[PDB]
DNA sequence: CTGGAGAATCCCGGTCTGCAGGCCGCTCAATTGGTCGTAGACAGCTCTAGCACCGCTTAAACGCACGTACGCGCTGTCCCCCGC
């Protein structure tokens, strides 16, 4: 008569594996597609898009937030720690030339 | 030979803004070779764009376009300020 | 058109992190995250609607993002080429 | 009739006839718009005017009537948007800019 | 006499003629030597065949008999010389290389 | 209208070298866009060459010469080789 | 023949010192020097070529410029 | 160490289906042949700078003694992120 959990970690492990064989998208289509018309609103009105437009934003978006977590996660181990913290993620973009 | 450069203009352009400063050898070249960095980014970008809409012609709209995607914010605005009143100036003259 | 940004749910970062391969994650992460994404998409978005705009269209095409993706050293293969 | 500059007919210092046969010449189309060297020239004058502006303060400010490489360097990297236009770029002899991180201050 | 492809002349895969085409109108200099064609569809032969054999082993190892974007980008990830080519570029739906940290691992 | 495009090429040299081993159009695209680019990179780098030397002709030796600039050494080393392969047969036939 | 030995510890904590770098490990120097040595090949390589393209067998400072601005470090005050 | 237990994953048939690839008609872009103009290949000339050498001079690198503070290991606390 127990849960039966599995210990912190091991299912971020599990998933950190699910996720680095896949290549579908992460994020869901209606809501990005939302955001990226709001953004587009502020330098012209009315503006009409191609849906392959969209999916391009989503996988050039998707593609640099990996790469930029990657990075996060190594400025972070170097701090000999395990969890990422936003400093982590504000010197990378700043070693990148991004800030 | 005689090789060209913008060291007069930018001299003249010196004497505009601080009529009284004066400028190394090496201050000109590097302008020298800033000012020609930048020609060959904006007409690169204005080439590219021509090809892009599939036309044998650069026209000033082309470098409008390129000066917004090349330079940022302010100076951008600036500079298409600069441009249309100097071909709005020239073509009336 | 507003607040959209919150859409990027945590479990979407989660994953995105998940596949960067981090393994434990704060809490304050979040809209940094968001922040930076924002900024991303507003520099790329400007470039495409200025390629748009040129052009004098009124719908924006996968190719213009694929020379806005290019101009800004990030090149895309795969969306028209 | 007497020759007149195209640049003064702009009214610009930088010259357009230079700058559309450098066009021509450097087979980036096939035509070149009329407009297109007196629009190039302009703004040639008025980012060469911006910097030259910074580079005379930056040198005033150092009590010296000569701008040197490292009165450029600082005004380019002291300002937000020339420093991000010339990201990239190096300047010979400019220096860096006096920064010290408030870590290694002495406390 | 009949025509005779100058791909078939020099035994390539590639349109020699379509490149000299592309070459003289991308306004990249006034004329086309003759060669240089053959030579810049030689060598795009060439990469292609490089990329494809990798993709092919990979897909292979997949056990899948067409090769999809994610056997690209493990084709080109995996090798050095490719992913340094390819250093700047995104493939759509290639996914990423399956690589974890060490330290994070179940101690 | 009628778009052309390396398919068939492709198609090609992969029967070449994988003779059972099929290929979707997604990952076809990514081919022509990888072979369009390289394109790109070969011509830009040989047109700065000419410009430099103050040449008309965009020549082979150009070619070889952008060829070693842009691709990182075992690479560069094969692909020159297989150009000076296929230049001279062509020039014998 | 070990110029990467004429590369002396004190030109190193003057690099160092403009780089606003206080307290240095001792393993630093041969670190630099590696990546020094690095650099050096990538940019002599592309200089070298673009001297040979041009038939000549004195490289001038052009091609090193040239062989930057296509590494994407672009160099003024030199042409 | 070490069986059980439970959850997660793999695998092997069995079924359906969209597209990969082949086939076909056509057409326009590649080809062939001939003209002509001119870019650069080539030989030749000049003289600049790049290479080498030598002798002083002295600032800088080097070696070393010495001392201390800092990077690192260790420990205890709590809170906050993960598994559900």
């Amino acid at each position: 008569k127990k849960p039966h959990r599995y210990r912190p970690g091991t299912v971020a492990l599990r998933e950190i594996r699910r996720y680095q064989k896949s290549t579908e998208l992460l994020i869901r289509k209606l809501p990005f597609q939302r955001l990226v018309r709001e953004i587009a609103q502020d330098f012209k009105t009315d503006l009409r898009f191609q849906s392959s437009a969209v999916m391009a934003l989503q996988e050039a978006s998707e593609a640099y937030l990996v790469a930029l977590f990657e990075d996060t996660n190594l400025c972070a181990i170097h701090a000999k720690r395990v969890t990422i913290m936003p400093k982590d993620i504000q010197l990378a973009r700043r070693i990148r030339g991004e800030r | 030979t005689r090789k060209e450069s913008y060291a007069i203009y930018v001299y003249k352009v010196l004497k505009q803004v601080h009529p009284d400063t004066g400028i190394s050898s090496k201050a000109m070249s590097i302008m020298n070779s800033f000012v020609n960095d930048v020609f060959e980014r904006i007409a690169g970008e204005a080439s590219r764009l021509a090809h892009y809409n599939k036309r044998s012609t650069i026209t000033s709209r082309e470098i409008q376009t390129a000066v917004r995607l090349l330079l940022p914010g302010e100076l951008a605005k600036h500079a298409v300020s600069e441009g249309t009143k100097a071909v709005t100036k020239y073509t009336s003259a | 058109l507003r607040d959209n940004i919150q859409g990027i749910t945590k479990p979407a970062i989660r994953r995105l992190a998940r596949r960067g391969g981090v393994k434990r994650i704060s809490g304050l992460i979040y809209e940094e995250t968001r922040g930076v994404l924002k900024v991303f998409l507003e520099n790329v978005i400007r470039d495409a609607v200025t390629y748009t705009e040129h052009a004098k269209r009124k719908t924006v095409t996968a190719m213009d993002v694929v020379y806005a993706l290019k101009r800004q050293g990030r090149t895309l293969y795969g969306f028209g080429g | 009739a007497k020759a007149k500059t195209r640049s003064s007919r702009a009214g610009l210092q930088f010259p357009v006839g230079r700058v559309h046969r450098l066009l021509r010449k450097g087979n980036y189309a096939e035509r070149v718009g009329a407009g297109a060297p007196v629009y190039l020239a302009a703004v040639l004058e008025y980012l060469t005017a911006e910097i030259l502006e910074l580079a005379g303060n930056a040198a005033r400010d150092n009590k010296k009537t000569r701008i040197i490489p490292r009165h450029l360097q600082l005004a380019v990297r002291n300002d937000e948007e020339l420093n991000k236009l010339l990201g990239r770029v190096t300047i010979a002899q400019g220096g860096v800019l006096p920064n010290i991180q408030s870590v290694l201050l002495p406390k």
